[PDB]
């Protein structure tokens, strides 16, 4: 058989289904989302870290020039100094009295500890769900992973399950994402080569061990003043450090819908943001004929102390008469009330208690015990506990959320207004008939 | 998302809805709480209790429903009285043009 | 005259007219800048541009 039904994307909160073939016993179907994974396609632009800005020993020539040669090192800066007099300890370091050339060199390099404290820049294009479904039917379980796209049938070894397209596409990550030590940020990092000093992305490379490092650190070489040797350089601060100091909060603390952000691979796990239409091809071996199931002759339900809440705050007792002992399921036919137990055991002339969770002030819903439908109808009280630790199992509907007393007063006022309108038009028509004759 | 560095002893208020609220306090694991509708009233009772219960649940929906039903009853009574007045006019007009009738 | 002690990397805006603006940043010699009347539009073109 083929059955298509829509499930919320909530981790936990099993979803009730009663598949009902024409000549077969009704069969229970629990559809539970045990896991979810929004895993997007990420490619990396570069990696950045705090730089090292190593300055080598300056080159000196005495009564001779040192026009510097261009090099391929990161943020190379070679600059020539005239009228210098080098002086280390032990005396003046060369012969030439005043016409000396000093080639000062300054390039930049990764710090030795960049293999740990590094930020990797990625693009995020689109993300597709990969949900784990626990589906149980006819006392048979099946845990299987499916892609929520409408075509992939998942792990269809025995049970063929297609998760149709979800109603809304969330994608918590923006286009450009920075990952640093397991923390994920939506930062608008610069492109490869469009580098800005004093900001994030000032130094870029394709890999930590890569050799083609590019940087714009705004390094400036100054003419030396003291007699001793040194290379005076003024440089903008590390944009990695500035971004660390002004990172804001990562997406593990600000992602909507409660999406737990995890890394290697980048993904968002265990969050609900829509509805999945799942179509299931249940095999015919799971079903049984209606003659093998114990039919019900008389059955009546009475609810006791209904409290509408996220927890199972219901207790209904069904009194039944059955032909023969056997186990055969039970279901709640309203979207407002969902049962707790799916399959019950029915023997003869007895009573079974069941728990339900509802979101309506009135419990007025149909319970199918093993094929027979009954209307359970009474009033539910608001809870005394204000805050609960489990999510709501049923979404609220406008028709259900208004009680019988409130609807009675509303239609009482509306019917009074409409009845005065009708009798006014009636007496107007009577007056028109009297004056027309 | 609200992040705050707290020292000493204080009290922090957080509005929890039906969608829920997840809070992390220090190195502890996150705690998730869901607000369930527990308005101070009774949906099965006198109209004022129902009104205050639904107003505490949804204020704008309750006030627009109350305004709508008030407008409905005012229009119904006003138009019904207008029809009664028009019928009285059309009935008593022939007898008002003759004192001797 | 605007005087401010500044720590860390930050950007500061300053208004200069035709008269000029002289700024001193720490222990450097003062630097003078002068503004010129380069505004968007065209004094020789369509009327809305010159307005
Ligand atoms: C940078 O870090 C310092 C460290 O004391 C802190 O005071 C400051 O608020 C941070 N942010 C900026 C923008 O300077
Ligand atoms: C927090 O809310 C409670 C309501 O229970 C109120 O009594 C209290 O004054 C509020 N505290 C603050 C600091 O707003
Ligand atoms: C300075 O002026 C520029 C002009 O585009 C503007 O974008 C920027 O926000 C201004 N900054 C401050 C701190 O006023």
């Amino acid at each position: 058989f083929e059955h298509a039904t829509t499930v919320p994307n909530v981790p936990g909160i099993p979803y009730k289904a009663l598949v009902e073939r024409a000549g077969y016993a009704p069969l229970n179907l629990e559809i539970t989302v045990v896991s979810s994974e929004l895993t997007p396609s990420t490619n990396k632009e570069y990696v950045t870290c705090k730089f090292h800005t190593v300055v080598p020993s300056p080159q000196v020539k005495c009564c001779g020039s040192l026009e510097c040669k261009a090099s391929s090192k990161a943020d190379y800066t070679c600059r020539v100094f005239g009228g210098v007099y080098p002086f280390m300890w032990g005396g003046a370091q060369c012969f030439c009295d005043s016409e000396n050339t000093q080639l000062s060199e300054a390039y930049v390099e990764f710090a030795p500890d960049c293999t740990i404290d590094h930020a990797v820049a990625l693009k995020v294009h689109t993300a597709a769900l990969k949900v784990g479904l626990r589906i149980v039917y006819g006392n048979t379980t099946a845990r299987l992973d499916t892609f929520v796209n409408g075509v992939t049938p998942g792990s269809s070894r025995d049970l063929k399950v297609i998760a149709g397209p979800i109603s809304a596409a969330f994608s918590p990550f923006d286009h450009k994402v920075v990952i640093r030590k397991g923390l994920v940020y939506n930062y608008d990092f610069p492109e490869y080569g469009a580098m800005n000093p004093g900001a994030f992305g000032d130094i870029q490379a394709s890999s930590l061990d890569a050799t083609d490092i590019v940087a714009r650190t705004d390094i400036r070489l100054l003419k030396p003043s003291v007699k001793n040797i040194h290379v005076p350089y003024t440089q903008a601060v590390s944009g990695y450090e500035m971004w660390k100091n002004n990172s804001g909060r990562p997406l593990q603390e600000t992602a909507p819908f409660g999406c737990k952000i995890e890394v290697e691979p980048l993904r968002a796990t265990n969050c609900a943001y829509g509805h999945i239409p799942i179509s299931i091809d249940i095999p015919d071996a799971a079903f049984v004929r209606s003659s093998e199931s114990p039919t019900i002759l008389e059955v009546s339900c009475t609810v006791a102390d209904c409290i509408y809440s996220a927890d199972f705050g219901g207790s209904l007792t069904l009194q039944y008469k059955a032909n023969r002992e056997g186990h055969c399921p039970v279901h709640s036919h309203s979207t407002t009330a969902v049962l707790k137990e799916a399959t019950t055991h029915v023997t003869a002339t007895g009573s079974i208690t069941l728990h339900f969770s509802t979101s309506s002030p009135q419990a007025n819903f149909i319970v199918s015990l093993c094929g027979k439908k009954t209307t359970c109808n009474a009033e539910c009280k608001p809870p005394a506990d204000h805050i609960i630790g489990e999510p709501h199992k049923v979404d609220q509907e406008f028709q259900a959320a208004v009680s019988k007393t409130s609807w009675n007063w509303l239609l009482a006022l509306f019917g009074g207004a409409s009845s005065l309108i009708v009798v006014g038009l009636i007496v107007l028509v009577c007056s028109s008939m009297l004056i027309n004759t | 998302a609200t992040a705050e560095w707290i020292t000493g002893t204080t009290s922090r208020n957080f509005s929890v809805g039906r969608e829920g609220l997840e809070y992390v306090w220090g190195n502890h694991e996150p705690v998730r709480v869901w607000a369930q509708e527990s308005a101070p009233g009774d949906p099965h009772g006198w109209p004022h209790e129902i009104i205050i219960h639904y107003y505490h649940r949804h204020p704008v929906y309750t006030v627009i429903v109350l305004c709508g039903v008030a407008l409905a009853i005012l229009v119904g009574t006003a138009s019904s009285a207008a029809c009664i007045a028009k019928a009285r006019r059309d009935c008593l007009t022939p007898y008002a043009l003759a004192p001797n009738a």
